[PDB]
Protein backbone atom coordinates (compact mmCIF):
# COMPACT_ATOMS: atom_id res chain seq x y z
CA UNK A 1 0.00 0.00 0.00
CA UNK A 2 1.03 3.60 -0.64
CA UNK A 3 1.06 6.27 2.05
CA UNK A 4 -1.61 8.84 1.21
CA UNK A 5 -1.15 12.59 1.12
CA UNK A 6 -4.50 13.99 0.01
CA UNK A 7 -7.30 11.75 1.26
CA UNK A 8 -7.87 10.04 4.58
CA UNK A 9 -6.75 6.41 4.08
CA UNK A 10 -8.97 3.56 5.22
CA UNK A 11 -7.40 0.80 7.30
CA UNK A 12 -6.99 -2.55 5.55
CA UNK A 13 -5.78 -6.07 6.22
CA UNK A 14 -2.19 -6.29 4.98
CA UNK A 15 -2.40 -10.09 4.54
CA UNK A 16 -5.01 -12.07 2.61
CA UNK A 17 -5.50 -15.82 2.38
CA UNK A 18 -6.23 -17.54 -0.93
CA UNK A 19 -7.26 -21.14 -1.53
CA UNK A 20 -6.04 -23.21 -4.47
CA UNK A 21 -7.23 -26.68 -5.44
CA UNK A 22 -4.88 -29.35 -6.75
CA UNK A 23 -5.16 -31.52 -9.85
CA UNK A 24 -4.12 -35.18 -9.93
CA UNK A 25 -2.65 -37.16 -12.82
CA UNK A 26 -1.02 -40.61 -13.06
CA UNK A 27 1.58 -41.69 -15.65
CA UNK A 28 2.61 -45.29 -16.29
CA UNK A 29 4.71 -47.35 -18.70
CA UNK A 30 5.30 -51.12 -18.92
CA UNK A 31 8.51 -53.01 -19.67
CA UNK A 32 9.34 -56.69 -19.98
CA UNK A 33 12.29 -58.91 -19.04
CA UNK A 34 13.08 -62.29 -20.57
CA UNK A 35 13.46 -65.14 -18.09
CA UNK A 36 16.55 -66.61 -19.75
CA UNK A 37 18.61 -63.43 -19.43
CA UNK A 38 17.37 -63.11 -15.86
CA UNK A 39 18.68 -66.60 -15.07
CA UNK A 40 22.00 -65.71 -16.71
CA UNK A 41 22.26 -62.67 -14.46
CA UNK A 42 21.05 -64.49 -11.33
CA UNK A 43 23.00 -67.75 -11.42
CA UNK A 44 26.52 -66.24 -11.65
CA UNK A 45 28.06 -69.05 -13.74
CA UNK A 46 31.39 -68.00 -15.24
CA UNK A 47 33.25 -71.14 -16.35
CA UNK A 48 33.72 -70.52 -20.07
CA UNK A 49 34.31 -67.39 -22.12
CA UNK B 1 33.83 -103.51 -21.87
CA UNK B 2 33.74 -100.31 -23.93
CA UNK B 3 34.80 -96.85 -22.76
CA UNK B 4 31.97 -94.49 -23.65
CA UNK B 5 32.12 -90.73 -23.01
CA UNK B 6 31.16 -89.80 -19.46
CA UNK B 7 29.73 -86.31 -20.00
CA UNK B 8 27.82 -84.32 -22.60
CA UNK B 9 30.86 -82.47 -23.89
CA UNK B 10 32.84 -79.62 -22.39
CA UNK B 11 30.93 -76.41 -23.16
CA UNK B 12 28.26 -76.36 -20.41
CA UNK B 13 28.38 -77.28 -16.72
CA UNK B 14 28.29 -81.01 -16.18
CA UNK B 15 25.50 -82.46 -14.01
CA UNK B 16 22.75 -84.35 -15.83
CA UNK B 17 20.34 -83.87 -12.89
CA UNK B 18 19.54 -80.34 -14.15
CA UNK B 19 15.95 -81.41 -14.85
CA UNK B 20 15.37 -82.04 -11.15
CA UNK B 21 17.08 -78.79 -10.15
CA UNK B 22 15.03 -76.44 -12.34
CA UNK B 23 11.78 -78.23 -11.50
CA UNK B 24 12.64 -78.11 -7.78
CA UNK B 25 13.24 -74.36 -8.03
CA UNK B 26 9.85 -74.04 -9.72
CA UNK B 27 8.25 -76.05 -6.90
CA UNK B 28 9.78 -73.77 -4.28
CA UNK B 29 8.74 -70.72 -6.33
CA UNK B 30 35.84 -77.83 -13.36
CA UNK B 31 35.74 -78.10 -17.15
Amino acid sequence: RVASGAGLPTSRQTTIMVTKYSEKSPITIPFELSAACLTYLRETFEGTI
Amino acid sequence: TVSAPATYGNFVLSPENAVTAISYHSILADS
